[PDB]
């Protein structure tokens, strides 16, 4: 909340960080919502580069699900984020 | 490209205990909770992302110049650079004019090549042209068994094993010494 | 919990757990600190095959770590004197 | 009269796991005049269905000596004069 006092940035700023929180948490409440919005919010406007990190930290709070959601985690990444 | 096709599966990462338990509830939560994500996030971006503006207009013009029922036809000896002989399933040889849409490479004798339907025209390579008799043998949906399920057959697994899978995992054990993996 | 569990020392050791966790989530501690009472006790070696499933599940709980805080709370005495 | 341009874009959700359980408890958590009996001008549009079952007007000075159940330009009886509002836009 203090981190909305800014520009799209901020935005950045607040994905950045609630990532940099949940490292290994693996959870489905953030995840889910994060992954939605930050692809829904900024892809379509000139503003953009947001969407990127989101993925690009799914790793985080989910690179550690007791070694077993990584087999699923590749599958959505190799899937979606490229192809 | 030797596309190296896995056998697409292992969906199933495997639940760890076959015991009906609460820890099984647990883990099979999991794997649909991210099944459910995919198919969420993918919808999703397939209705957002206004690239409304697709079709690339140009291949639609492209499409809009190969008719309709195009035809499956064999190149045979390629004439010109823009000439080639074309031969249809009856075994007719007609001469067809290359279109610039075909990478002049890619086209060698005995391939496969696509052809407009009113004026034979050589319009496109096609590089998928297995047999229907065999492209139906191969197994694209692992079947679930571990060498963990087979048993008592230690010495006569390690002898597969040393055949089918550490060639490709460890490779740099056989090139270190020069034997040619056994096949 | 106390009872059932170990009814022969069978394979029911691994549903206690599953009873005292999808009931008592908040009160879990004083249900274990009821059932582990004299069930602990009366078998200390009952209380490896508690500390497994704990310890594979940790890497599961709910989305609030709760659980999993409660989950880390809750292994401290079984890996203690018990 | 509305320009009725709306448009969303949008896909609804469909999480639907274990988490729903969190959903819930955190949200208990943060949760813990009409027209047929109205006025009318003089030079007014009256549809037929009404031509019969208008109203009369008294409050002005004057009154239709015909019969008022039709419609068309209908001549009122000439009352006396200074009257208000003459007024021929």
């Amino acid at each position: 909340a203090l981190e909305v006092v800014s520009e799209p940035f901020r935005s950045f700023a607040n994905t950045l960080v609630d990532v940099c929180a949940y490292a290994g948490s693996g959870n489905v409440l953030k995840v889910q919502q994060l992954l939605h919005i930050c692809s829904e919010h900024f892809d379509s406007k000139e503003k953009e580069e947001d969407k990127d990190k989101k993925e690009k930290k799914d790793k985080d709070k989910k690179e550690a699900p007791a070694d077993m959601g990584a087999h699923q985690g590749v599958a959505v990444l190799g899937i979606a984020l490229i192809a | 490209k030797k596309t190296k096709g896995p056998d697409a599966a292992s969906k199933l990462p495997l639940v760890t205990p076959h015991t009906q338990c609460r820890l099984k509830l647990l883990k099979l939560e999991r794997i649909k909770d991210y099944l459910l994500m995919e198919e969420e996030f993918i919808r999703n971006q397939e209705q957002m992302k206004p690239l409304e503006e697709k079709q690339e207009e140009e291949r639609s013009k492209v499409d809009d110049l190969r008719g309709t029922p195009m035809s499956v036809g064999t190149l045979e000896e390629i004439i010109d650079d823009n000439h080639a002989i074309v031969s249809t399933s009856v075994g007719s040889e007609h001469y067809v004019s290359i279109l610039s849409f075909v990478d002049k490479d890619l086209l060698e004798p005995g391939c496969s090549v696509l052809l407009n339907h009113k004026v034979h025209a050589v319009i496109g390579v096609l590089m998928d042209d297995t047999d229907p008799l065999v492209t139906v043998m191969k197994v694209e949906k692992a079947p679930q068994e571990t060498y963990a399920d087979i048993g008592g057959l230690d010495n006569q697994i390690q002898e597969i094993k040393e055949s089918v899978e550490l060639p490709l995992t460890h490779p740099e054990y056989y090139e270190e010494m020069g034997i040619k993996p056994p096949k | 919990a106390k009872e059932w569990q170990e009814l022969d020392d069978a394979e029911k050791v691994q549903r206690e757990p599953l009873l005292t966790l999808v009931k008592e989530i908040v009160p879990y501690n004083m249900a274990h600190n009821a059932e582990h009472e004299a069930c602990d006790l009366l078998m200390e070696i009952e209380q490896v095959d508690m500390l497994e499933k704990d310890i594979d599940e940790n890497a599961y709980a709910k989305v609030c770590l709760y659980l999993t805080s409660c989950v880390n709370y809750v292994p401290e005495p079984e890996n203690s004197a018990l | 009269e509305v320009p009725k341009e709306k448009e969303k874009e949008k896909v609804s959700t469909a999480v639907l796991s274990i988490t729903a359980k969190a959903k819930k408890k955190e949200k208990e958590k943060e949760k813990k005049p009409e027209p047929n009996f109205q006025l009318l001008d003089n030079p007014a549009r009256v549809m037929p269905a009404q031509l019969k079952v208008l109203t009369m007007p008294e409050t002005c000075r004057y009154q239709p000596f015909k019969p008022l159940s039709i419609g068309g330009i209908i001549i009122l009886k000439d009352t006396s004069e200074d009257i208000e509002e003459l007024v021929e836009p």
